[PDB]
């Protein structure tokens, strides 16, 4: 699997693959690895699917209770700490989680927190997670800019997932793109990695080995 | 956690008007054929028999539970001999519940159980549960070593549910008795002494004790010499 | 692994902590601050298991802040290091120990003295002129044992730290992405290069 | 074996055989190449080898050695049945310390013209490698006896492509050989 | 796998199922498991197929050479002795479990051999995953005075019990009949009880559904 | 434990113990607050002055509590409020709002009007 | 003590535009033995929801029992309001994850109609992650079944014959009868090639008209 | 397995059950465990069937060589050959052999070769899994120089108890009687010995 | 250990060897293994000495309570209490108990509680390591309604063989005789029973 | 671990190899050349177990030199890589396998073509436009897959190598002390920066 998020002037891009595997068997090509926590928060499933999906939906419930109590949007820092504290309370029980909590608030701006099963809680500009993370970093670090256009940032996300899909057998199926804005996240659709691969291979001329 | 004294196979079969279940009378202690009078068919009322294989101490615990269940069912129930008697399906569901709960507490009753009976509507009941809580029904059921040897023979009689109305009690009992003989030939933990129970929707429970495997064939052994070349 | 280093000089404590965070195959971050301010004149740096370190340090920070609010007073670096030692010594006997090694640098404004305490995850506390955890001491203590002087100024302390870091960068096989340097003195806590 | 991945399928048709393989070379999840052809030929006999790519190469070189010496001594190219026996004996010679491979033989006997496949002489289709069970499902659904070579090509190609799409470790293109006593056509397929 | 042997009044029958499995997958629906050691000496193997094939081939070769050397028809006891000693040398690492049956100048013979090299004689035998079902049939229907036709019926019934009741066994019944003073009668697919029903539709694709990048002729 | 219903309704629907707690407040020493545009001012009218400090207690560096009534009860509320402020700052990533803290303290008081065995 | 076993069995959910199909083989196995030829694994849970929990059959039975009880309780506390398939999926997730640390060792599929009236299939892992899918196979022969359905339902890898791979073969409406035919052929091939795939195929069909049951015999 | 050999006035009788088991499955209910290695030298095998068959074949070969070179082997010589095989291969071979034989000078002799390959000459020997249950009975009931009939009864009773109690023992009771007169094979069926 | 209980015409006799071993060392050569839990209810202990002593003390306590509340317990009731302890603690406790008792209505009864905590009412029971060697002898020699003297002889012979063959058994043979007349303790020394 | 990288461009093969040698806790050397010249136009780089790599590479070098003396001729890079593959494939079956991964860069002066062969310790040989062993490919192949062009000049190849090395230095947690770069072309073998 491959998931990435990066900050830019337009906010945050989230890009993920949709492959799921069981050994060599491709169990599904169409898994949603982004969890829509609420209209303003996204989480990325890269650990065990069940742990991420269950606990980030519960996190959405806690965000809603906080909003009802406090009359305000919860901070991304607060949401990520709620999740990381929960996950740390189950440390050693065998949770399997590796998620970017992505959001954009007025007080914080566009914010990403990496959260791990081990209880790591890192803020950062760029994170790639999953078996394809090194390939995605390779594209993204080569091409990232803060002043990048929204369309260029979406293309860069898609191309980093494509690079992982080419090289990592456990990544692929399709690319799901999200754009987090202050007004909330925007889904930028699903892109089949084979169509995308042969498109980029002709248009960009890359993958000359294939 | 580990079975100590064990019963071996229970075998059973639907027939047109009822169910037959048989089990041998042996408690083995590893390879020692230690206890030879262990009844493993527990009648519950006149409509149900519970055949138990595996650990005899857990079997005795289940038999206690079944007697208690009959006593409790009689409480404040003036129809406990009538339309509110225990059915085979009630006894099975209770046992399967206990077995699965015990499994889920990692403290299994180390048994395989067949509940044979006739429902008040006259339907044959024949269902298996084991120490895992795995349940299934078939026109023939056998536990343990009987699953590998008796089921083929009984299925040659009742291969599908449409064979049940064609199968008389005489044919079914003969098949069960022959299967017991085959088990005595081939199961090193079997006894020639067995119990058999018939549950008929008309003639009720018939419980036959102290049956013996008979008409064994051994005389061909005289001709067997050495292991290859010894004349 | 992480590098945390401390030097107590005449007027101040210098803490130096590595910026890298590594998960599995990749350097995720090159800018991580492995310290928490416990009080205006007390700083703790930490190293150890992922998650444990920050959970522990934030629990300590909250407790010291609560004490300060309740008493309207700042605990000595001695009292803080005793409290942290007690929490670590408990954790060894707990159902899941905090695998966390700390340095506590503080300036005691009653004594007008800098103090540096090293506490391992066992709760082994020792006051030291300079200190390190894990392999950082294996490369740095011979430089400190050779060059350290108790009357060093802050600037001499920083130059000695630079020599220690250069030696680590030469001989230690990991790339720790440099150090953040904090100074604790009578004016409080500041970050330096 | 699975370290490298890969699949081979062969099918018989009407006076024809097809043999097809994926082109991926992996190192566990890392894809190394898409130029690693798994199908070799020795005269008119075709051998597909799945499994450990070092053993695939070693066995190809060994069977080249043996079939060249065969042609020199016998003064004729080896036939598919004889080659199947040769493969069997050569692999069992390492019964202890095996080659970690699945061979698939395909060809047409020069004298009788009978199509032959083995992996035996299971005449309908033969399947090897990581997606073997997907391939069994596909072929057992799609296969029909006495397909003409063009329909055999479509059938084997769809079996390979759809099975490969459900195997993580195989793909990045496929090659299909359609073999007739007079003519062998190689075709490359795109994968998506 | 289900294999059985059955002695009868003037001969011996061996029979087998034809399913070969790779784990839970049927690799071959019609594998021939009855292997000729010599014209009137036949074997059938359970366990790993390659070991059965190889030990049968080696022993058959040596039996043929020994028959030429002695100018005599081979004996079933020779095949037995050679198998036994080979398997014992390999200490059970050759995973061959065999029924060996045949006819020779000394009469009819039926043996089992286990991978460790242990042998026994029998009037009826079964081996493999279906051996318990087959033996249940044999124990309930075998008799000392079997005719040829009764023995063929019994053997195929025992294989059928394996086919219906053991997952590892299926498809067809193969039979070989070795009467004294007669050619061995091999009956490939003596029964075919497992013929697949016709599919609900043909799945022949129209020509051109598959996208081809490029074509080339291969020289051969 | 002791669970007696001490705060209960009278026939006229009053809770006498809460009214008498208000009488305790009314007997207690004054507190005054005046909010301006840019500050809030809190005031009050052989003792050792050093160790009889201001009745105005910080709950956190940004928020301050004064009280009237039973001093000992107020120490309990103040300690709970301080602990909650530090807890919010720990488990979430921000200091408490003044209204959050007020709501927490009012909740503590309310709960002690509806809980067995407590005044 | 191992609290788990494998009982085999294979299941297949297909969502149509106005129907859903949930199919399962009826064989219960233990190792190489048949326990039962007709032990149905696919259940109508009410509210035109069908469910199957393939894997360890005791955990599958327990999960189905608990789901049916959740449906009953939902009716009790919602005035017999119909449970939505989406709400059933969320509830099943909560049932499974409540056992996160001693999981129900089953792959669950539920099928039904969404509130638009379109076919819906949801699939669940043992721990309770779930996804709405067009189709899902589960159990032993899923790898034998689904690629062929991908090929025949979604026309995967099929291109328009004259276009030399430029144009996809266009998706089109399959009737439930066409889907049933494809399901039957897929299970027949899995019966040919997988030893666990049963003696019978039971199909539950959900439509606006309710749940209907079809049964087809498989080999053995 | 339950195997016996008993010396008596005229010679020695070997007895065995006929059950071979693989786990709880009876792989062969009519096994012949009484193996001739020489005309009047026989062995009872217990333990690994492959090891004991291989050993018995090798002993028969060595004793055939001995016979053709040096004349008739004594039972002690056969026991020595068994010993050399069992002892030099004690790590690989799980073989508990009883060797029994007759010659006109020594009469009947019995040698037991337990695991490890010690040799013990005895007036009678019991071995196998079922022998455990009959040690007391045999010690209480054996006596020197029984008649043939008394010895056959003694073996039949002992093995009937060993079969009653040991699941790994059963089937028929086979005996071989070795005397001056010759070699005689006996068989007793369950409906004879289960009445005892 | 070798322990017996045998019902007879007048009641029941319990028998035991006196050897306690720790490995091959005899830690106690004069052990009393016959434990009174009630006036005419006694047990023979085999297996873990700590487990069986703890169980017997708990049973004696429960039966003293039973006696004071409900009157005299039956031997079946004692066996049931033993069962409940052995069965509910079967994972921790390695206890094979023989329970024997007399009452005027049931006469002598014997119950064996093997490992696992099944209960078996029997006319006689044998247990312990040395019982293996005497299964055949006891089956061949037990008969119902023996006299006291015949039963004492039967136990003495059986245990003498169990001592002969089992290294873990030996010392004196202790017996307790339970009848209407009372409780009688017997002891037999090696120079008596080794002559048998 | 060691980094070896190769890029076959239009006119030449570029090999890049990391300079570090690490034993246990310490970087012993920062200047190690992980290559051997097999022939005037064939270069092999190697990575793997300590000792095995150099013993293998020197054995290969001696055998190729012996062939060249015996024939007075230079083997093609193809023939060399086949020979090396055969030696590695043998070693897997030997009593102690050479745990050695190699890249062979050569210029075939009969074809006038650069050739780059990757051979793993199993004896898995593949001709590639660019190649890597271990984790170096995990970070570099996406850059090469994106930017590589078969008609690249040597200078473009070197710039692409610089990008790959910078990416490794950023994300890979070890400090490999940079790379030595060798170019194999029609003029032979030279070392570059």
């Amino acid at each position: 699997t491959t998931t990435l998020a990066f900050r830019f002037q337009g906010g945050i891009i989230v890009a993920v693959d949709s492959r799921a595997t069981a050994g060599n068997w491709v169990a599904s090509q169409t898994v949603k690895k982004v969890i829509e926590i609420n209209p303003f928060l996204l989480g990325t499933m890269a650990g065990g699917a069940a742990d991420c999906q269950f606990w980030e939906t519960w996190l959405g419930s806690q965000c809603r209770l906080h909003e009802l109590r406090e009359k305000e949007r919860i901070s991304v820092a607060a949401a990520s700490k709620i999740l990381s504290n929960l996950v740390y309370q189950y440390k050693g029980a065998g949770l399997s989680m590796g998620t970017m909590i992505c959001g954009y608030t007025r007080k914080e701006g566009p914010t990403i927190y990496y959260v791990d099963s081990d209880g790591t809680r890192l803020k950062g500009d760029i994170f790639c997670v999953g078996s394809g993370q090194t390939f995605a970093y390779g594209v993204l670090d080569s091409n990232y800019k803060w002043d990048l256009s929204v369309e260029d940032a979406l293309y860069l996300g898609k191309r980093s997932i494509l690079a992982a899909a080419h090289r990592d057998a456990y990544s692929g199926g399709s690319v799901n793109l999200y754009h987090v804005t202050e007004d909330g996240w925007i889904y930028h659709g699903n892109h089949d990695v084979g169509e995308l691969f042969w498109k980029v291979k002709e248009e960009e001329g890359s993958f000359n080995n294939v | 956690q580990q079975p100590i004294v064990t019963g071996t196979s229970v075998i059973s079969m639907k027939y047109d008007n009822g169910v037959i279940i048989a089990a041998d009378n042996l408690g083995s202690y590893g390879s020692l054929l230690r206890f030879n009078g262990v009844e493993r068919l527990i009648p519950v009322g006149d409509n149900t028999v519970v055949g138990i294989s595996g650990d005899i101490s857990d079997m005795q615990h289940i038999e206690r539970l079944l007697k208690d269940l009959v006593t409790e069912n009689a409480y404040d129930n003036p129809l406990a001999d009538a339309e509110e008697a225990l059915e085979p399906s009630y006894i099975f569901e209770y046992l399967a519940t206990v077995m699965y709960q015990r499994r889920s507490k990692m403290n299994p009753l180390w048994n395989a159980i067949i509940v044979a009976g006739v429902q008040s509507n006259g339907d044959q009941f024949l269902r298996y549960v084991n120490l895992l809580g795995v349940t299934y029904s078939s026109p023939t059921l056998a536990t343990g070593f009987g699953a590998h040897m008796a089921n083929p023979l009984l299925r040659k009689v009742v291969d599908r549910e449409s064979d049940i109305p064609k199968t008389t009690v005489q044919v079914a009992e003969e098949a069960i008795v022959n299967a017991m003989r085959v088990l005595y030939y081939r199961d090193a933990r079997s006894s020639r002494n067995f119990s058999l129970a018939i549950i008929d929707k008309n003639t009720g429970l018939t419980f036959k004790k102290n049956l013996q495997v008979e008409n064994m064939k051994w005389d061909f052994a005289k001709d067997i010499k050495g292991y290859g070349t010894q004349k | 692994m992480d590098i945390i280093l401390g030097i107590r000089v005449q007027d101040s404590v210098i803490l130096a902590s590595s910026k890298a965070v590594t998960r599995g195959i990749s350097v995720l971050k090159d800018s991580d601050d492995k310290t928490r301010q416990l009080s205006p004149h007390t700083l703790m740096s930490f190293a150890g298991e992922a998650g444990d370190t920050v959970q522990f340090a934030e629990y300590i920070q909250a407790n010291i802040q609560l004490y300060s609010i309740r008493e309207d007073y700042e605990l000595s670096p001695q009292a803080v290091s005793s409290f942290v030692r007690q929490e670590l010594a408990k954790s060894i006997r707990s159902r899941r120990p905090y695998q966390v090694n700390v340095l506590i640098g503080g300036y005691d404004k009653k004594k007008n003295k800098p103090e540096l305490y090293q506490i391992d995850y066992l709760g082994t506390k020792v006051e030291l002129p300079y200190g390190a955890h894990g392999y950082s001491g294996f490369y740095t203590f011979s430089l400190l044992d050779h060059h350290y002087r108790p009357d060093m100024t802050t600037e001499e302390g920083l130059d000695l730290l630079k020599l220690c870091v250069q030696e680590l960068e030469k001989r230690m096989p990991m790339d720790f992405k440099g150090v953040i340097v904090k100074i604790v003195d009578k004016d409080g806590i500041r970050q330096v290069d | 074996s699975s370290i490298n991945g890969g699949i081979v399928v062969a099918m018989t048709g009407k006076d024809c055989v097809a043999i097809a393989c994926d082109l991926r070379l992996g190192s566990q999840s890392l894809g190394v190449s898409n130029k690693f052809e798994k199908i070799f030929h020795y005269g008119h006999v075709f051998l597909g080898i799945t499994g450990l790519a070092t053993d695939v190469t070693t066995l190809n070189e060994m069977f080249r050695y043996k079939t060249n010496l065969y042609k020199l001594k016998e003064e004729r190219a080896i036939e598919p049945e004889t080659f199947t026996q040769l493969v069997s004996s050569s692999l069992y010679e390492r019964r202890f310390g095996p080659y970690f491979v699945g061979p698939v033989v395909a060809g047409i006997n020069s004298k009788s013209g009978k199509p032959f496949i083995a992996g035996d002489e299971a005449k309908d289709f033969i399947v090897s490698g990581t997606a073997s069970d997907q391939l069994f499902g596909m072929c057992e659904s799609l296969y029909e006896p006495n397909l003409e070579p063009e329909d055999l090509f479509e059938t084997i190609s769809q079996a390979l492509l759809n099975a490969a799409d459900r195997d993580a470790l195989s793909g990045w293109g496929a090659v299909v050989y359609i073999i007739k006593k007079d003519e062998v056509v190689k075709r490359y397929l795109k994968m998506r | 796998t289900t294999i059985v042997g059955v002695k009868f009044n003037n001969g011996v029958v061996i029979a087998a199922d034809t399913r070969s499995t790779q784990g839970p997958i049927v690799a071959d629906k019609n594998c021939a498991k009855l292997h000729r050691i010599s014209p009137k000496i036949w074997c059938a193997g359970a366990g790993t197929a390659a070991d059965t094939e190889a030990v049968t081939q080696l022993i058959g070769s040596n039996i043929e050479l020994h028959s030429l050397y002695t100018s005599r028809e081979p004996r079933v006891v020779s095949a037995l002795q050679m198998l036994k000693q080979h398997l014992f040398k390999y200490q059970g690492h050759i995973g061959a479990y065999l029924i060996v049956a045949g006819v020779d100048p000394t009469g009819s013979h039926l043996f089992s051999i286990h991978a460790h090299g242990s042998t026994d004689v029998g009037y009826y035998l079964s081996l493999g995953s279906g051996s318990l079902a087959a033996m249940a049939v044999l124990e309930s229907h075998w008799k000392q005075d079997l005719t040829k036709e009764e023995a063929i019926k019994l053997a195929s019934d025992a294989i059928q019990a394996g086919i219906w009741n053991d997952l590892g066994s299926g498809s067809n019944v193969d039979v070989c009949v070795m009467e004294i003073g007669k050619d061995a009668e091999y009956l490939r697919n003596y029964l075919t009880p497992n013929v697949r029903e016709e599919k609900q539709k043909s799945y022949k694709f129209p020509r051109g559904t598959t996208a081809v990048l490029k074509e080339s002729i291969v020289n051969i | 434990g002791y669970d007696r219903a001490l705060s209960i309704f009278s026939p006229d629907g009053h809770i006498f113990q809460v009214e008498y707690a208000l009488e305790a407040v009314k007997r207690g020493t004054c507190a005054v607050g005046v909010k301006g545009k840019n500050c809030v001012v809190l005031g009050c009218e052989l003792q050792d002055t050093r160790i009889t400090p201001s009745k105005v207690s910080k709950i956190d560096s940004h928020v301050v509590l004064s009280f009237s009534g039973l001093n000992a009860d107020s120490r309990i509320l103040i300690e709970k409020a301080r602990v909650e402020a530090q807890s919010h700052r720990l488990t979430l990533e921000d200091p408490v709002t003044v209204e959050y803290l007020t709501r927490y303290v009012a909740g503590v008081q309310q709960r002690y009007t509806q809980s067995g065995g407590v005044r | 003590f191992n609290p788990y076993g494998d009982n085999g069995g294979t299941i297949l959910g297909i969502a149509g535009e106005d129907f859903a199909v949930l199919a399962g083989d009826t064989r219960n196995i233990t190792d190489y033995s048949i326990n039962s030829r007709y032990e149905p694994k696919v259940f109508d849970c009410g509210d035109n929801i069908v469910m199957s929990a393939n894997g360890f059959a005791a955990d599958g039975d327990a999960l189905v029992k608990r789901f049916k009880n959740s449906v009953k309780w939902y009716h009790f506390d919602h005035n017999d309001k119909k449970l939505s398939i989406n709400s059933a999926a969320r509830n099943i997730q909560h049932l499974l994850y409540g056992k996160r640390f001693f999981p129900y060792y089953v792959h669950t599929i539920i099928a039904g109609l969404d509130e638009d009236g379109k076919g819906a299939v949801y699939s669940f892992d043992p721990v309770g992650s779930y996804e709405r899918e067009q189709c899902r196979a589960g159990g032993a022969a899923a790898s034998l079944i689904m690629p062929f359905l991908d090929n025949q339902v979604n026309f995967k890898n099929q291109y328009e014959p004259g276009t030399n791979g430029k144009v996809k073969k266009p998706l089109k409406y399959l009737s439930v009868e066409e889907v049933i035919k494809l399901v039957r052929d897929s299970f027949t091939s899995a019966t040919e090639r997988h030893i666990q795939v049963g003696d019978g195929l039971e199909i539950l069909i959900v439509t606006k008209d309710g749940v209907r049951k079809e049964f087809y015999e498989l080999k053995r | 397995t339950s195997i016996m050999a008993v010396t008596f006035k005229d010679g020695v009788i070997l007895g065995a059950d006929s059950r071979t088991t693989t786990g709880a499955y009876i792989a062969n209910r009519v096994t012949d465990k009484l193996t001739r290695v020489h005309d009047k030298i026989w062995c009872c095998r217990s333990g690994s069937a492959a090891d004991t068959q291989a050993i018995a074949d090798i002993v028969q070969y060595h004793l055939e060589l001995y016979t053709s070179q040096y004349g008739t082997p004594s039972t002690e010589t056969a026991a020595s050959v068994f010993k050399e095989l069992c002892y030099e291969n004690k790590d690989n071979l799980t073989a508990g052999i009883i060797v029994a034989g007759y010659d006109d000078k020594n009469k009947g002799e019995v040698y037991t070769i337990p695991l490890g390959g010690s040799v013990h000459k005895l007036p009678y020997a019991i071995a196998g899994s079922g022998s455990t249950f009959i040690y007391g009975y045999c010690d209480k009931n054996f006596r020197e120089n029984m008649s043939k009939e008394e010895t056959v009864d003694f073996i039949k009773h002992s093995l009937s108890q060993a079969i009653k109690w040991d699941g790994s023992s059963g089937g028929v009771i086979r005996m071989v009687v070795l005397t001056a007169a010759g070699v005689e094979r006996l068989i007793f069926y369950p409906d004879e010995y289960e009445q005892l």
